């Protein structure tokens, strides 16, 4: 049999729904997702790091001239300063008063540390969406892990489960993520090629052990001052620094729908938004019909103490005449209430008990045993703690009084 | 070889305890871009066995004073924590220089160089000295292990190596060169950061009061569980009373390094 | 603390199994429920491995031809067909109690 | 995966303070859950437990037989380890070992350690 | 946060927002956490007299 | 503090003002682990 | 008696110059509530009389260093005015860490921790430090006796008696307690603040013009004298120029530490 239906994105909640063809016995299904990913396809391309000015040793010659020698280092600067380091008291033992000659070279690379202490720049696209279900079909007890994807099924025993697409196809993880000391935040980081100096992206490696860097730092060489050797510059500060400083919070605490990002295989987990149909193919024979299943008689129902809250605050008691002391799936057709339980065990001829969350503050819900139709209607109180520490357990359609 | 070929040399200071000279506890290099304070330096005088010493160049006689007799400073005094090669490994604070300074017989040797050291705090309560107990996050600290991990630094012959310093010049006969590795690369590990205190928490219809007190600087950050979330980053230093309003849609906060608390309203 | 171990020897019949028994001072069983004891294998020209630790847990990297199990002092290890190969000398060996004595040996061969 | 050697003299003059080293090859000292141990083997005697050390938290278990004259230290610059004794006596002739212990994720890392140096003859004579 | 009433009682009415917490392995330590106290805050924070 | 190795402790309400009293399983876990005790969990403390 | 009847232990430091350890001159407690830097803390060293020294456990034993190879600093050095028991009295600056240390023949011990030593200044021209000449007003110091005032702490036999400190555990035989005397305590007395610069009162049709310039950050607190006396409090760390209006009734004027002075007009 086929049966669709749509089940909330939200963890830890159990969505107890029921099968029941024209004339055979109720199927209790209760599915209770744990985790709710939503995986992006990512797409490197550079990791950026501190950097390391490196500084070629002077070649300097008395009354001399140099000529530099062409290289071709990342930011690889090269001049020559005469009048440099005159006369013997002067730190390069120079007998001249000028025409002495120095060539300071210098050069940018990465940091000793970029091999374990670097950002990651990506680009997103393409949400795969994945869920962990733990499901109970006719008295079954099996956990999966089901793509979301409207076409990749689980197969039960018996019944294959497929487990809808998902709208809407948002997403928190914009075009452009950096990924940080295992947070993640959402920069517009230019490409490898477009980077300028102080900002995040001075030094562009297309990988961690590439030898193409990019280094666009404004390094300025300088002329030296008389009394020792040293080659001197003008530099930009690294702009990694400046973002580790500057950047904004994390998305983990800026993204909506109460997400949470996690970096490991990149993800964000338990975004309660919108609701993943599932479509079912059931077959017939862990469906047993009602000849064998307890038939009830004179079931009546009293609600006994009703809070209007967000929790399982509404009891119900239900007198009953049933053949069979057994079980029986119980369930609302309706969005008018939700039940701690899929399927109660009734005695012969006793009474039974039901927690459910719910509503309005008349609540009249067609409360369902095996194959009964009976209306448990009161009147609720108000409850005790407006704040609570955990999640909404019913649906609200507006009809309060 | 480990390493037994090298030599230290002498190279320009700005400041020498009377004004600038040649020195032979130069400081080419500072890295001070760990989160708890450690820093290295990277100088022109070894650190090695013959137990911990340091072997300087002095007008071309070699020397060897040990490592209690060493001392460096920036805005408070540091404790060195290791040495080798040219390198060190200390545990500073925040300054803007590093001084670093002995005392043979009777002289007093010094070098100071202007370089920001900075401490960097893990976590949401940005701390300047680290606590007695609190919870443990992910660091990267200035590592104690000297192995051989990827990292290299240039030398050369000139009978003995000799880095390829800016503060030496390049010869002329020969440039035969070589690499020898840097330690103390900075590596991962566990650091116990501050817990602030509990903070207080009144209720009221579709509201939230957070009374805080902290004995830090402490990051609040809040947001709404929705479409929209509003997330409102603070530092707080002083007692505060902040006032959020939180819906059915849900409300989540961050107290410094504690966990985030998730809290619901009902009519 | 001291203990015996017995036999001193036991080479004989490849191909079958074999034991041998540890009797220490004290019990080698805690409060907390664990029997105390290792067992070294050592062949000859090489540092000691083990086979049976906690008194009847195996190790990782080792045959199944072997196995163990005692009570508070009386402890047994049995190899269940010898080889070839297996040729040593076998340690009792103590952990609950400073100092952590070992075993006087017993010698197997072919 | 680790290896380990060991290292120091022989014939170390009686009645004096003998040494000896030992240093982990491509492995950590500063981790945690392995213990690092010292073990001799005289003539006829058996084996024998004298010290270890912890890794981080580096504080030593001695023997008391012999703790008036026992030593263990350690140096990470050079991810070393080793053993310092006053007195040696005559029949102290050993082959000496230094080990490893197991991930002690449980109470069992008492005495099952692992993976060995090769040892060091140790003859005290003259 | 102190509230006794001579200053040579018996009782004294301490809410201090104490909460104790977990320690690291390494050595015998009690560690908690409370609030500043109140005395100071005031003293710092007190109008003109 | 009031510790047990290979314990499990009990807390002695005491009435100071702001007493708070807890109990902690799994410190000091080990030997070397600060208590000289020989367990890895069931060391127990009191803290008051 | 303490110094003759009592033993110090080892305890945990965060900084013991090398990481953690146990540390003998480690810190249960400081104390920096008093005014002008006097800071009081509470080692687990001792110091005695055999003459000021200090003595302290190293691995069972016990040891004996003098009082002048102490040294304590917070951000700049301190000074050590007096010891007694396991309490220390000195004159700390302003600082968030306190470090002991001293050295025996070659290891230099150290312990450093968190805490926010403060210095509290007297009256109403905030000094950082203490006036070489001016008025004189009350102050609460830490005071240099050492007897018996009625502050009282704890302590234990496990054949000596040593302190309930919480980084010691509990006995089990017998809790033979006792209480010894916590000197150092807070007494009040005479200390000198600063005068500020004297101002210049310009007057003017119903109104004072004041010319101000502060040697340091000084209050200016002002009130009128009718039933609405608009009561203003500034601080002053610039060179000013703050005219007020001032009535028949009343204009009372408060310079830092001057006496209060009185201005009103007449037609």
């Amino acid at each position: 049999y086929e049966h669709a239906t749509t089940m909330p994105s939200q963890a830890g909640i159990s969505y107890n729904t029921i099968v029941n063809r024209a004339g055979y016995a109720p199927l209790p299904i209760s599915i209770t997702p744990t985790k709710i990913k939503l995986i992006p396809t990512v797409n490197l391309e550079y990791v950026t790091c501190h950097y390391k000015t490196g500084m070629d040793s002077p070649a300097i010659k008395c009354c001399g001239s140099q000529e530099c020698t062409p290289t071709y280092r990342p930011d690889e600067q090269c001049k020559v300063f005469t009048g440099v380091y005159p006369f013997m008291w002067g730190g390069a033992y120079c007998f001249c008063d000028t025409e002495n000659t120095q060539v300071s070279k210098a050069y940018v690379m990465k940091s000793d540390d970029c091999l374990a202490d670097h950002a990651e720049a990506y680009k997103a696209h393409t949400a795969s969406v994945q869920a962990f279900l733990n499901i109970t079909v006719g008295e079954h007890s099996i956990v999966t892990t089901v793509y979301v994807n409207g076409e990749t099924p689980v197969n039960f025993n018996g019944v294959k489960i497929t487990a809808g697409p998902l709208s809407t196809a948002w997403t928190p993880f914009d075009r452009k993520i950096v990924q940080y000391a295992g947070e993640i935040y959402n920069y517009d980081f230019p490409e490898y090629g477009a980077g300028q100096p102080g900002a995040f992206g001075d030094i562009q490696s297309r990988t961690v052990s590439s030898s193409d860097l990019y280094a666009n730092t404004n390094l300025v060489l300088q002329r030296p001052k008389a009394g020792a050797i040293h080659v001197p510059y003008t530099q930009a500060p690294s702009g990694f620094e400046q973002w580790k400083k500057d950047k904004a919070p994390s998305l983990k605490f800026t993204a909506p729908f109460g997400c949470e990002i996690y970096t490991n295989p990149i993800r964000a987990e338990n975004c309660a938004v919108g609701s993943i149909p599932l479509a079912f193919d059931i077959p017939d024979a862990l469906f047993t019909r009602v000849s064998e299943t307890p038939t009830l008689s004179a079931a009546e129902c009293t609600l006994n103490e009703c809070v209007y809250s967000s929790d399982f605050g509404g009891i119900a008691t239900v007198k009953y005449s049933a053949s069979k002391s057994g079980k029986c799936a119980v369930h609302v057709p309706s969005g008018t209430a939700t039940l701690k339980e899929a399927a109660v065990e009734l005695t012969e001829q006793g009474s039974a008990t039901i927690h459910f969350s719910t509503a309005n503050i008349h609540p009249e819900f067609r409360l369902q045993i095996c194959t009964s139709y009976v209306t448990c209607k009161g009147d609720c109180h108000p409850p005790k703690d407006h704040i609570v520490t955990h999640p909404q357990y019913h649906a609200q359609t507006f009809t309060a009084a | 070889n480990e390493y037994k070929l090298t030599r230290p040399y002498m190279a320009r200071c700005i400041r020498c305890a009377v004004g600038s000279c040649h020195s032979p506890i130069a400081i080419e290099a500072v890295k001070s871009d760990g989160h708890d304070g450690y820093v290295r330096l990277q100088t022109s005088s070894q650190y090695g066995l013959d137990g911990r010493t340091m072997r300087y160049d002095m007008h071309g006689t070699i020397k060897e004073i040990p490592l209690h007799q060493v001392s460096l400073y920036t805005s408070r005094p540091c404790h060195i924590v290791d040495g080798h090669g040219y390198f060190l490994l200390a545990r500073c604070p925040a300054g803007d220089s590093i001084t670093m300074e002995f005392k043979k017989d009777s002289v007093r040797h010094s070098c100071s160089v202007p370089y920001e050291v900075k401490f960097n705090p893990v976590g949401r309560e940005l701390y300047t000295h680290p606590p007695e107990h609190g919870v443990e996050q992910a660091c990267q600290v200035y590592a104690h292990d000297a192995q051989n991990r990827g990292a290299y630094v240039e030398m050369h012959l000139p009978d003995k190596w000799v880095y390829n310093s800016d503060k030496l010049p390049k010869a002329a006969g020969a440039t035969l060169k070589g690499k020898l590795h840097v330690p103390f690369l900075l590596a991962d590990g566990k650091c116990t950061v501050p817990l602030a205190p509990e903070p207080m928490i009144t209720f009221g219809f579709r509201s939230v009061s957070l009374k805080l007190h902290p004995k830090n600087p402490t990051y609040l950050i809040t947001r709404q569980l929705a479409d929209e979330p509003h997330y409102t980053h603070e530092l707080i230093s002083e007692p505060a009373v902040r006032n959020f309003t939180v819906t059915e849609k849900g409300w989540e906060f961050v107290w410094g390094n504690h966990p985030p608390k998730r809290f619901w309203a009902q009519e | 603390v001291v203990m015996t171990q017995t036999p001193l020897s036991l080479p004989i019949t490849p191909g079958e199994p074999a034991s041998i028994s540890c009797r220490s001072s004290q019990s080698l069983l805690h409060s907390n429920g664990n029997t105390y004891l290792h067992w070294y294998l050592q062949k000859p020209g090489q540092s000691p491995q083990l086979l049976i630790y906690g008194g009847s847990n195996r190790a990782s990297g080792v045959p199944d031809r072997f196995s163990g199990s005692g009570s508070g002092t009386d402890f047994t290890l049995k190899i269940s067909k010898v080889e070839a190969e297996d040729v040593g000398v076998y340690y009792c060996v103590q952990a609950i109690a400073f100092p952590w004595t070992f075993g006087q040996g017993t010698k197997v061969e072919i | 995966q680790v290896q380990v050697q060991e290292s120091g003299p022989g014939l170390v003059k009686p009645s004096e303070t003998l040494s000896l080293t030992c240093a982990v090859s491509s492995g950590s000292i500063n981790d945690d859950s392995y213990y690092w141990t010292w073990i001799r083997q005289s003539p006829g005697k058996g084996l024998e437990w004298l010290g270890f050390i912890h890794g981080g938290t580096g504080k030593s278990f001695y023997n008391p037989s012999l703790e008036s004259r026992v030593t263990i230290s350690k140096d990470t610059s050079r991810n070393q380890f080793s053993l310092t004794l006053s007195s040696v006596s005559a029949a102290d002739t050993a082959v000496y070992y230094c080990a490893r212990s197991h991930f002690c994720s449980n109470t069992f890392c008492y005495g099952w350690f692992d993976v060995w140096g090769p040892g060091i003859r140790v003859t005290v004579s003259s």
